[PDB]
RNA sequence: CAUUGGUGAGCAGCGAAGGAUUUGGUGGAUUACUAGCUAAUAGCAAUCUAUUUCAAAGAAUUCAAACUUGGGGGAAUGCCUUGUUGAAUAUUCUUCAAGUGUAACCUCCUCUCAAAUCAG
């Protein structure tokens, strides 16, 4: 009720950095700002690691098997990440900013672009335990010029060649003594060679070039020793290439150009299969699968990612994300559902599970700021700063009635009756608390009284009086109903904003400029008692601030505060790094969150590093973006004073921390929040931390195991194999004394077929004490995840049951009958 | 000995020990290579960041360093390992049972000297290669040429020839023969250290005496001598930089500077290193350079400098005396306290009998920094009562920390020995803030712990008293007086609500805290000795003189679990991030880790040192153990939060072929089974050679012969097997097959037959029991069928347990 | 009288071989530690020079190439474009016009404000 851990960040789909598929093409690998998320395309579902980098990711790779995940920063931080576990093995830091991070087809041992420096490292051992110092560097190549911006294996590990911003692609072997099989460098290009490949044949070479060009480099005559057979020129105008990739098994070539186009070639023959315009942005990344039927691009221009097919023309999703422009976030009154609002007017309906934005609106023309839930979540609206509130459902997915004013007035927040016709809206220009029926356009009551905005509303679960929350520091609670149309103020002394009933509706959080959230009576006028956050709340100091972050006066209040769904605790969130839960009576906060801890993030560090403060100006602080190599990075469109306004690139600034919107679910406590970075999810599902056991077996392992007395871990062995006299051998092994010691130890992984084989076996079996010892330790155990997924357990459960009463309970049955005619038969007397 | 859930990752926080640490140079730039016992540390000398670790704890301590460019070689017992990066690329074990003394580095030889007065020799397999491996020989020194062997140095220019210094004389070899090409006379004194020169031919000795010897070969002779009043020499090194200066370490701790063209010394430095741990260890000028590194034994390494000289008239007169440069130190003493200070397993306090503090940084070894003890100016005024010789802060035995409201004012408190307030420390300021916290009873603080609003510090006296200190103003809240006793552990709940205490008195009170109430008062058997709180799920430990941990319920106000089995005083113990387990070590030896649901031990490390203190990390990841000897920390790496490992209670036993598999009958004795095969006879059931057989079953009063074709007689024949039961007065083969009924159930197989054949006794004869109801035989029977009977209601509770969740975890 | 003002005397009071303040310099952290240099599989680090050089590999928009300009005018003189003229050998160059042609080249704007003062 406490303890809530980071589940998945959700969004903001690209920014930074290389993409990849897995050995399957199941999983897709993304960079997210400091984060990676893992796309399960066929299976599908959304996941984001459990932890964050330090700065933004510019490199990334996954193991060969899925075992191992690589994430480096721009300036070189790398992650040892378990990536079946998703727990961090080790943080190394490379202290070079590196481009290309491959692991060996092998799996043996990966390799790094870091300057004019190839190291190329040893893999980390998985099964193994982790280690102070894992990496073992193996070699390191420095014959290059300049920067190495790509870099590949061959299908064999025993071939490795990297190019630079250098003229140079250049070959080496992992071994030296395969240093005189091959060894040499190609040139001749114009430019930066952006992409240089082997072939699925060994013996061909492909080497691509910024320019627009490709040499098929060949080891033949004119001893004899490695010339073009051919070239190869796809003719770009003025555009360039950006990115490159080779799928070799199929021949295939995967270009990236400035102008956001994008080409197919057939290697050996160089024709052209398709152009397609991804759009006016330029493809970051390309990627393809080892089967190389899927591809996928990134626009770090926007933020989208777009997985299409080569062959079949067609999407597998074209998700575009909007950064720094995440306004609304709202649950459900079911657990699977979440909207979340824009600035662009995108609003989104994901699943907390699946990751993904099932539904989409793109019909609002500017900012959505509002959105709440009613009627069992069936219906869901959007007040704008667009003028409007438009109304949607979630079952033909469509807009129901825009609800507007005279004036065409821009609306701040929006509240919605469990009786679905009352929408009010308080406006950030207009000031006057408009009603909206839902049957009827018109407005039911513009509600008057407040002396400059009306922050937030929101109605009661229970007599649905609402309370809006002037900036004349001044709450105005209205009860519309019994014809009374009566109103009450309530004083505060400070600037409110953010208002939050409690379910019951008597009482109400109100965060003040102090920061001091107060709680007030609804049945009666005085204050309950008040919270303060202006001494706990992390708050961080920008580059350009000029004043201490203990004295800061940025980020100490609260944009967001939402009640608990028993009204006993709050979750408030703001323009600060810290996300905070107070106990509702005991008063005092629970814990408090980090969003985000990224240092291109602005407001993150509470201390800044004294290093970076020169003579006169920050080291951080002078525009860098003048010494890009292209032309597009170089200019600057950055308008001076812009604050949360249309781009990123515009604020001529790093991006505040800030937390827009709050939310609780309602069934497990689990609170999500859209941050800068995106919707974020803590929760309470605690073990949905994917736990793979005993990775690499024969039957004999198990049950030397047994012999071993490795108990549970010989039942993991024996369900790895699925043969029913292994599992019947190694359930009846174990001793009483440690069932329950196994069985809470059980993953969830062979948990319905662990319930299947009690479920099936116990039917038909002497050992029915036994085997009801394993049902009530697995019951008790892990009963949570019966609890979450019912339709999972449902075939196995069902002939657990089944054992239970015809088969256990029966024999109760006869237990009881005998014993209830004991104690009449002794109990009671005799005749004559 | 070996762990399942955590292993060994690292001693987090030692810097040296004492052993004679090598310097060596990466082209322009130097690093240091020190020894930790078994684990050996290299450094950068421009910053003192930790540059590598070993690979492996060596099995036993390493003896000597020495360190060529890339090649840092280490000597423990026998053997002697030749490390690239802190990897063992090539061990070298010596032929002897003989202990490593010395070790030196040159040409294409290596030559390491062993206890027994005799070096070993080994080549490098090819001028070629780089590290040697041929093993050459074995040249010894006889008592007719030296004593017992000091060092091992090699003298720049001189072709093959290993200078083998001893506490009498110097000798001289060819190592390619094995010939001794010169033996020196001996000197009067017991030589101690050795030193080449920048000079040619000049060996520098520093003796037992305080007397340094210049010693050519060349000459053969002694050139200059120079004397120390009074101390015991240690190390000797030469500032090879741009003026003739010699570095004379004493074991005293001091640091003496000569130039030996002026014939003066330059300043001595006073107790850099600790006298009692060694002195000063080891000094060495790095080459070139007017800097230079000492090592002391009390976990501490220094670097000092010569300031270049102010005269510029003259420049080598007037010089700037040495000035202090980085350090990395560690505890002087082992550690007697530690926490876990942040949440993201960033920091840790230890604090030990050095008297001080230590903010070590698991994440980065040089952010590792010692506290601060310089008080604030005392806001009063009057001032403050203490000796004007300013000592440390006496040493701790409770920590106290918690980070809600780190910075705007103090949140460490620690309890000092035999101190009757304890003193608070800001964690961020990394230094004793402005408050110290009374008693107010006049006894000793034997245990603290902080609010976690960051507000409050409870203060548990030796009388029994516990105080609530304010950490605004310093000022108290509350003084509660319920032991007698000593408290012996504070804890407050994770929303400041309900407050425990344990004591010595055997008392476990619970108060509320914004409330003033005792809510409830727990006995438990013995007094208790420490009191360890689980905020995130409202449990909290104790260890007692039981030598076994209680968990209390503070919801329910009782025991939830109690872990009998350690053999000794429980030290440290320790909830797990999540409460699932406990850490516990104690005095014998043990480190018990718990399954706090079920409540077994389900892995006990053995350990030859013991563990004082553990700390599980508030991550899922770090176990920190303090032991009794040994200054730092040992990490341990919890595999747990990777894997997993097996969960069994198998602590106090140390302290196939055709695929397929008939079933066992019957696993325990103690479990119910049924009757193999069909399941469907008590729906039939229920829906003469016997009798004779029933008779030589009831004179042995064991019946296991009738149950057998009691099990296998056809359904309707017992329709008149019971019906024929030859009792109208004696009641024998009523009892007889009660008895019989009731000695099958006590083997528990088939154990609904036996209830399916007492029900069938209804149907035959329960009017000729009902009709003698009162018969003190029959009764008796089934006196003894209710005995037996009673047992297998843990079913009919396992069943409804069962269903009922069943049922409630399917609907919800 | 409150001084709740400090000076000023003092005293109770605190109080271990001083107390209080102010500042210079340097070091340590201020992101999570795998060594330096080079031509880099290796050599160096007292040195790469009297093997560093031969060798191979290595040349498209047949000249795509301001993605970048404060806004108006014009744009004489330049340039661009085609129209058009001559010369040389299928192309440059001489000559010439048409261009609400033009980041060359000419001007107008991109200063005068409920800021304050001042007579009425």
């Amino acid at each position: 009720k406490s303890d809530f851990k980071f589940s998945n960040l959700l969004g903001t789909v690209y920014r930074q950095g290389n993409i990849t598929f897995s050995d399957d093409g199941k999983q897709l690998l993304s960079p997210v700002g400091n984060r990676v998320s893992v796309f399960d395309l066929i299976n599908n579902k959304s996941f984001t690691f459990e932890y964050e980098h330090r700065k933004n990711i510019a490199a990334i790779d996954l193991n060969k098997q899925g075992t191992l995940l690589i994430s480096i920063d721009e300036d070189g931080r790398a992650i040892l990440v378990n990536f079946k576990a998703r727990n961090v093995l080790h943080h190394f830091n490379f202290k070079e900013k590196c481009s290309a991070v491959k692991f060996s087809p092998d799996g043996r041992l990966f390799a790094l672009a870091s300057g004019r420096f190839l190291q190329i490292w040893k893999t980390p051992d998985v099964n193994k335990d982790r280690q102070f110092a894992p990496f073992v560097r193996h070699r390191v190549h420095a014959g290059h010029f300049q920067d190495i911006t790509s870099l590949t294996w061959s299908q064999d590990s025993r071939f490795i060649l990297t190019t630079s911003k250098d003229l140079s692609a250049k070959i080496w072997s992992v071994d030296s003594e395969e240093k005189n099989l091959a060894a040499t460098t190609f040139n001749g290009h114009r430019d930066y060679v952006m992409g240089a490949f082997f072939s699925h044949d060994q013996e061909k070479i492909y080497t691509v070039s910024k320019d627009g060009a490709v040499f098929v480099w060949e080891f033949t005559k004119r001893k004899y020793s490695w010339r073009i057979t051919k070239k190869h020129f796809f003719y770009a105008n003025q555009a360039k290439v950006k990115c490159v990739t080779f799928h070799p098994a199929t021949r295939l070539l995967a270009v990236g150009f400035t102008s956001g186009e994008f080409r197919l070639y057939d290697l050996p023959d160089f024709t052209l299969i398709q152009q397609l315009s991804m759009g006016q942005n330029p493809v970051n990344t390309v990627s393809v699968n080892q089967t190389g039927e899927w591809l996928a691009f990134g626009s770090s221009k926007l933020g989208q990612l777009l997985v299409y097919e080569w062959q079949s023309e067609s999407y597998i999703l074209k998700q575009q994300g909007h950064f720094d422009s995440t306004n609304s976030l709202a649950y459900s009154p079911d657990g699977s559902r979440v909207v979340t609002a824009s600035e662009d007017g995108k609003i989104k309906v994901w699943d907390i599970t699946s990751g993904f934005c099932l539904a989409t609106f793109e019909e609002h023309t500017s900012s959505v700021t509002a959105v709440q839930f009613a009627k069992r979540g069936q219906v869901m609206f959007s007040s704008s700063l667009d003028g409007t509130v438009r109304a949607w459902d979630l079952i033909r997915y469509r807009n129901f009635r825009t609800f507007t004013g005279t004036e065409r007035i821009q609306f701040n927040c929006l509240a919605v009756d469990p009786s679905g016709e009352v929408v009010c809206a308080g406006s950030l220009d207009n000031f006057d608390i408009h009603v909206w029926s839902v049957q009827t356009g018109q407005l039911l009551d513009a509600l008057s009284g407040h002396e400059g905005p009306v922050s937030c509303l929101s109605f009661s679960q229970e007599n649905s009086v609402l309370a809006s929350a002037s900036w004349d520091k001044t709450i105005r609670i209205w009860s519309i109903f019994g014809r009374s149309q009566q109103v009450e103020p309530i004083e505060v002394y400070s600037d409110v904003l953010a208002l939050s009933m409690r379910p019951d509706g008597k009482e109400v959080a109100v965060s003040t400029l102090k920061g001091q959230i107060s709680i007030f009576n609804i049945e009666d006028a005085k204050q309950v008692g008040n919270i303060d956050c202006r001494k706990d709340i992390i708050s961080g100091r920008f580059n350009q601030d000029r004043f201490t972050a203990k004295n800061s006066e940025r980020s100490k209040f609260f944009t967001t505060i939402h009640y608990s769904f028993d009204g006993m605790a709050i979750v408030a969130g703001g323009n600060n790094n810290s996300i905070c839960l107070y106990d509702v009576p005991n008063e005092v906060l629970l814990k408090r969150f980090i969003v985000s801890r990224n240092m291109a993030l602005n407001g993150t560090l509470e201390f800044l590093n004294s290093k970076k403060m020169t003579e006169a100006g920050s080291l951080d602080l002078i525009d860098d973006a003048g010494e890009n190599s292209d032309l597009e990075d170089r200019i600057d469109n950055s308008l001076p004073g812009s604050q949360r306004g249309g781009d990123l690139s515009t604020r001529k600034m790093r991006p505040e921390v800030r937390v827009t919107s709050v939310q609780f679910s309602p069934t497990a406590n689990a609170f999500a929040a859209a941050s800068t970075e995106g919707l974020l999810i803590y929760s309470t599902n605690d073990t949905i931390l994917f736990d793979p056991f005993d990775l690499d077996v024969t039957p004999h392992s198990t049950v030397e195991a047994l012999r071993e007395k490795q108990f549970l871990n010989a039942l993991v062995m024996a369900f790895r194999l699925n043969e029913e006299y292994l599992i019947n051998k190694v359930y009846e092994a174990i001793p009483i004394k440690e069932i329950p010691l196994v069985a809470s130890n059980i993953p969830a992984i062979y948990l319905p077929r662990i319930l299947k084989f009690i479920g099936d076996f116990a039917i038909e079996s002497q050992h029915i004490e036994f085997n009801l010892i394993w049902i009530k330790a697995l019951l008790s155990a892990s009963g949570g995840y019966i609890n979450e997924h019912k339709y999972l357990f449902s075939t196995a459960m069902r002939s657990i049951q089944r054992f239970i009463v015809r088969v256990a309970k029966e024999v109760v049955n006869t237990t009881t009958d005998n014993k209830y005619t004991y104690r009449f038969l002794v109990s009671t007397d005799g005749s004559m | 000995k070996n762990s399942k859930i955590f292993s060994p990752f690292r001693i987090i926080g030692n810097v040296s020990n004492g052993v004679p640490f090598a310097t060596g140079t990466l082209g322009s730039t130097f690093y240091i290579v020190t020894c930790v016992g078994k684990t050996f540390q290299i450094y950068d000398a421009n910053t003192l960041h930790l540059l590598f670790v070993s690979e492996k704890e060596t099995p036993s301590s390493i003896v000597a360093l020495s360190a060529h460019f890339h090649y840092v070689y280490a000597a423990y017992e026998n053997k002697v390992g030749i490390y690239k990066r802190g990897i063992e690329e090539h061990l070298l074990e010596l032929e002897t049972d003989a202990n490593v003394e010395h070790l030196c580095i040159f040409g294409d030889y290596l030559c390491a000297s062993t206890d027994d007065n005799s070096i070993f020799i080994y080549k490098k397999s090819d001028p070629q290669d780089k590290y040697p491996s041929e093993f050459y020989t074995k040249l010894t020194v006889t008592e007719i040429q030296g004593g017992e062997i000091v060092s091992l140095q090699h003298l720049a220019t001189y072709l093959n020839k290993l200078t083998v210094v001893t506490k009498s004389n110097v000798l001289l070899f060819n190592v390619r023969t094995g010939k001794l090409v010169f033996t020196s006379n001996e000197f009067p004194d017991q030589i101690t250290t050795a030193e080449p020169a920048p000079v040619l031919d000049i060996i520098a000795l520093g003796t037992v005496t305080g007397e340094v010897i210049m010693f050519n070969m060349r000459k053969g002779k002694r050139i200059r001598t120079i004397k120390i009043p009074q101390s015991r020499i240690s190390s000797l090194s030469f500032r090879t930089d741009g003026s003739s200066h010699l570095s004379v370490g004493t074991s005293s701790g001091d640091l003496i500077f000569y130039d030996l063209d002026r014939r003066s010394r330059i300043h001595v430095l006073k107790n850099i290193h600790r006298e009692s741990y060694g002195g000063v260890t080891q000094a060495t000028f790095l080459n070139g350079q007017p800097i230079i590194v000492t090592s002391g034994g009390d976990n501490s390494l220094k670097e000092y400098v010569f300031d270049p000289s102010l005269s510029q008239g003259s420049g080598d007169v007037v010089v700037q005396p040495p000035r202090y440069l980085r350090s990395r130190g560690g505890h002087s003493q082992p550690p007697s306290y530690i926490a876990f200070a942040d949440s993201q397993s960033h920091f840790m306090l230890s604090a030990s009998k050095d008297r001080s503090l230590w903010s070590f940084s698991l994440r980065k070894d040089a952010q590792s920094q010692e506290m601060s003890q310089r008080l604030h100016k005392k806001q009063d005024g009057g001032r403050v009562g203490g000796s004007t010789i300013k000592s440390k802060f006496p040493e701790i035995v409770a920590l106290a920390i918690e980070n809600a409201r780190i910075g705007e004012w103090e949140n460490i408190i620690t309890a000092h020995k035999d101190e009757k307030f304890a003193r608070t420390w800001d964690m961020r300021n990394k230094r004793v803030g402005r408050w110290t916290f009374d008693t107010t009873d006049d006894g000793f603080v034997k245990s603290v712990a902080m609010s976690q609003c960051g507000n409050f510090g409870f203060i548990g006296s030796s009388n029994g008293s516990i105080t609530i200190y304010n950490m605004q103003s310093g000022i108290l809240r509350k003084k509660y007086k319920l032991h007698k006793r000593a408290v012996t552990g504070i804890s407050l709940d994770g929303m400041n609500r309900k407050m425990v205490s344990c004591g010595l008195d055997g008392i476990v009170g619970f108060y509320d805290f914004n409330k003033s109430t005792l809510l409830g008062k727990l006995k438990l058997d013995a007094p208790i000795t420490a009191m360890v709180y689980h905020r995130s799920s409202d449990l909290f430990a104790l260890a007692l003189d039981d030598l076994s941990i209680v968990v209390i319920d503070a919801v329910t106000q009782r025991v939830v679990r109690q872990l009998w089995g350690h053999s000794n005083r429980i030290t440290a113990f320790d909830f797990s991030p999540e409460g699932r387990w406990i850490v516990s070590a104690s005095l014998d030896s043990t480190i018990r880790t718990w399954d706090l649901p079920t409540g077994g031990c389900i892995d006990g490390i053995i350990v030859d040192n013991v563990a004082t203190n553990v700390k599980f990390s508030p991550n899922g990841d770090l176990l920190a153990t303090t032991h009794v000897t040994g200054n730092g920390i040992c990490i341990w790496t919890n595999r747990a939060q990777f894997k997993t490992v097996s969960t069994r209670t198998i602590d106090e036993s140390e302290f196939i072929d055709f695929n397929t598999y008939t079933s066992l009958e019957q696993i325990d004795k103690e479990l119910l089974t049924l009757s193999i095969g069909p399941r469907s006879k008590m729906n039939t059931l229920l829906h003469s050679h016997f009798t004779k057989q029933l008779r030589e079953g009831s004179q042995s009063k064991d019946y296991s012969s009738l149950l057998a074709t009691l099990i296998n007689f056809s359904p309707a024949a017992v329709d008149l097997e019971i019906r024929s039961l030859n009792s109208f007065e004696p009641f024998d083969e009523i009892v007889w097959f009660i008895d019989a009924l009731t000695q099958g159930l006590k083997s528990n197989k088939n154990f609904e037959l036996y209830e399916t054949f007492m029900s069938l006794l209804f149907k035959a004869h329960g009017d000729v029991i009902h009709a003698n109801n009162k018969n003190q035989d029959i009764a008796s029977a089934l006196q003894n069928w209710e005995d037996v009977h009673k047992k297998e209601d843990r079913l009919d509770d396992l069943v409804k347990f069962c269903m009922g969740v069943a049922a409630f975890v399917t609907t919800a």
